[PDB]
């Protein structure tokens, strides 16, 4: 299912740049956070949902660090050369 | 068609060389991201019940990952404990299966290059210094420097 | 049918290795004694045709043509005697021996500087009881390549 | 005359061409390597250029017989003229002339017209004495001829630079002993 | 165009073989040869090349003398290439490390005959050229007990075209270095690597 999400991410990433459709790809991934919103239980099979939520948090951090040269956080610049509004300030 | 780094780890979980192409003549300090991506894959050997290996005949191209701008995987041959990995930049990625078997076969070419330089007795006790430069000098033409061949 | 190739220098030595190109009779050393008695048949008959000479030139030996086989020689002017023992199906190999002198010999022996002239073992037993010299990776292989058409 | 025309036939048989001036610089370079390596001892480079010549001529002579299927000469008088034309002319595109042909037929000299070891060569005043330039030619001739069972000695006596006179090599025949004791 | 002067490749080629036991005899300095004047001891060319790598002496000082001799060849043939012929590509002063591809398209055909190269350069920083059948030592032989013992031996022969192509860059004026590997092609090998 994560590979299916990766192929869906490549389908959105065929054309996604500079929040013209990079914002569309991040919005499709933020609604594709139903991996976190389908199964979430204790005494499950050992934090695979936590790994998936870590990868989705990396996707959301890439969304905030992309879409308008603003802040980064990791000094990453993972966004190379190419609207949930969760971070309204740099601090 | 171009890897974003080349990483080499033996069976003692000691990285042999985390080689990055073009760190001189071009952008620096993303090598500091590259080796910690390699260490993320190093302690991400097997975690959260995800199994890469089911065929024991030949070790083929195992499970793809994607993390913060790159696309990494692993190719554990299980022969002499070699644990070598290759990432690719996601920004130029077509995601096909001849791409997938193409990076499988060029993973076997870099396997061939390591096993050729592993037993070159023209210089003996090449195990600490300029073995690394020599293998880098055999790395840096198989994926790049094709610009003048024609 | 070709039985045996041998190489004979000036210092009465053979430099032919393990017998093949049908010198083992199975591809259609113990003959170190046979090197001497082949040399005695040729060198004595070298002196016969030397003593009958017409017209301000010496005489090369083409072939002693014995019973139930032949022997073809090519003595050089450098004292190298390329000898080849046929089976009387083809005539004299007086240009096959030139091909294996001008091409397979001199471009693969005496141009290679890791192997000598095979003269002597820095010593004065060149005339007998010396271990041979010609052992090359390429030359022995490309000789066997050339002569497996024949046998 | 067949042995007149053998050199031109081999010059159409073999196809090997270097330009002659490229050969001269690779000879002037190696004698400059001897000149700067050793301590300007022009005496003491003739010997080792001769050692070069000996150990390359005794591998040269059998490919010469490979291209030229010639019988082994036994006098001086025919090997002098075939060395004066064919054995140079298939290698060095020259025809040196035998002159001063002595009455006792044991010695001669050899004028050569031009040489491709000494085409455009100037030597300094330090080098202007006590040196013969083509002592490799002495080497290749003597180490060539002791393969074919005659221990002739040749020695090159006059450069076209040293004295600016003429180019001669004094030659002397010696014994014609062949190999022996096949019994052992 | 013009094709006037000609001398053989063969005697040339054995001279190009014979600079190395020359240099070993230089470093190591009876067949009484020139008995009008002097005498020689001997000169074992089969054992001189079996003294560098088959005895492991201090050849490292001697390797510079193989490096030195090609430089004066490599300096002074670029002018001789326009007296070789005049094909109007012969000019020298247009390019820096980008007619070394094409000066070694001609003088590497004029001292080695062939032009099979497959050149590769990383970002036009370092340029390297390789060939599959090197014209001296792919006429050379072995002692047939192995092959890997013989590749110990041939290592001084590779250093003669160090000085040639380093000569042409110092003819253009340079202090950029150079190192030689030995390749292995798979079809019917030595590589070159300059900065």
């Amino acid at each position: 299912a994560f590979q299916l999400i990766k192929n869906f991410i490549e389908s959105i990433s065929i054309e996604y740049r500079k929040s013209v459709r990079l914002l569309e790809f991040k919005h499709y991934f933020i609604t594709s956070m139903l991996s976190y919103f389908e199964f979430e239980n204790v005494s499950n099979p050992l934090l695979c949902e936590i790994k998936a939520e870590l990868l989705m948090l990396k996707r959301d951090n890439w969304v905030q660090g992309v879409m308008a040269t603003s802040g980064y956080r990791l000094m990453d610049k993972n966004y190379p050369n190419s609207k949930e509004t969760f971070v309204d300030e740099t601090v | 068609l171009r890897p974003c780094f080349v990483s080499l780890i033996d069976e003692s979980d000691k990285p042999i060389l985390i080689y990055v192409p073009n760190e001189a003549e071009n952008e620096m300090n993303d090598v500091l991201k590259y080796n910690v991506l390699s260490n993320i894959s190093l302690d991400y050997f097997e975690s959260a019940l995800v199994e890469w290996h089911s065929l024991d005949s030949k070790p083929l191209l195992k499970s793809i990952f994607q993390l913060e701008g790159v696309s990494v995987f692993a190719m554990l041959i299980k022969q002499t404990g070699l644990k070598i990995v290759i990432g690719f930049e996601q920004k130029s990625l077509s995601g096909a299966d001849d791409e997938f078997e193409a990076i499988n076969q060029i993973f076997e070419t870099v396997r061939k290059i390591y096993i050729r330089v592993k037993c070159n007795p023209l210089l003996v006790s090449g195990d600490e210094k300029s073995i690394i430069k020599s293998l880098e000098r055999k790395f840096d033409e198989l994926f790049i420097s094709t610009e003048v061949e024609l | 049918g070709i039985y045996s190739f041998w190489i004979f220098d000036r210092h009465c030595n053979c430099i032919f290795d393990r017998e093949w190109t049908l010198a083992s009779n199975s591809a259609s050393k113990q003959n170190e004694e046979d090197a001497k008695l082949l040399y005695g048949m040729i060198f004595s008959l070298r002196s016969i045709t030397q003593k009958l000479s017409k017209g301000s030139v010496k005489n090369d030996i083409r072939s002693i043509s014995t019973g139930k086989y032949r022997v073809h020689t090519y003595c050089t002017a450098s004292g190298l005697w390329f000898v080849l023992l046929s089976d009387f199906k083809q005539q004299s190999y007086t240009q096959v021996l030139q091909y294996i002198y001008s091409h397979i010999y001199v471009k693969y022996v005496s141009n290679n500087l890791l192997s000598p002239y095979d003269f002597a073992e820095n010593e004065n037993e060149m005339r007998g009881q010396g271990t041979r010299k010609i052992t090359n990776r390429n030359f022995i292989s490309v000789l066997e390549s050339f002569l497996a058409p024949m046998v | 005359r067949s042995l007149k025309a053998m050199g031109e036939e081999i010059w159409k048989n073999k196809t090997e061409k270097i330009n002659t001036e490229l050969f001269t610089l690779t000879y002037g370079s190696i004698v400059a390597q001897l000149c700067q390596d050793y301590e300007r001892d022009f005496n003491k480079v003739n010997d080792h250029l001769y050692s070069m010549g000996y150990n390359i001529g005794c591998r040269l002579i059998e490919d010469f017989l490979a291209r030229t299927a010639l019988p082994r000469c036994e006098n001086l008088v025919k090997t002098s003229e075939v060395l004066s034309k064919c054995a140079f002319k298939i290698f060095l595109n020259i025809t040196p002339n035998i002159t001063n042909w002595s009455h006792n037929k044991d010695t001669f000299s050899l004028i050569l017209d031009e040489n491709p070891l000494a085409d455009f060569v100037e030597l300094p005043m330090d080098a202007m004495k006590s040196l013969w330039y083509s002592n490799i030619l002495c080497g290749v001739l003597k180490g060539s001829l002791e393969m074919v069972q005659l221990d002739c000695d040749v020695w090159f006596v006059s450069d076209i630079l040293r004295g600016d006179s003429q180019t001669e090599i004094k030659v002397k025949l010696n014994r014609i002993l062949k190999d022996e004791i096949p019994i052992g | 165009e013009n094709s006037l002067p000609k001398v053989s490749q063969s005697v040339y080629q054995m001279l190009l073989n014979e600079m190395v036991p020359l240099a070993m005899g230089i470093e190591r300095q009876r067949l009484k040869i020139e008995e009008h004047h002097t005498v020689d001891i001997i000169r074992s060319h089969n054992l001189i090349h079996e003294l560098y790598k088959a005895d492991e002496e201090e050849k490292e000082k001697v390797l510079a003398r193989l490096r030195n001799i090609g430089f004066q060849i490599g300096l002074k043939l670029s002018e001789l290439l326009i007296f070789s012929n005049n094909p109007n590509l012969k000019f020298k002063e247009m390019d820096l490390l980008l007619i070394m591809k094409f000066i070694c398209r001609d003088v590497w055909k004029q001292i080695f005959g062939k032009q099979i190269d497959n050149l590769k350069t990383n970002h036009r920083g370092t340029f390297y050229l390789l060939d599959y059948d090197y014209r001296p030592i792919q006429s050379f032989s072995l002692e047939e007990d192995a092959k890997n013992e013989e590749l110990k031996m041939i290592e001084p022969f590779l250093e003669i075209p160090v000085g040639i192509i380093r000569g042409v860059l110092s003819s253009l004026g340079y202090s950029s270095e150079e190192v030689i590997c030995l390749a292995s092609f798979i079809d019917r090998g030595v590589s070159f690597h300059v900065q």
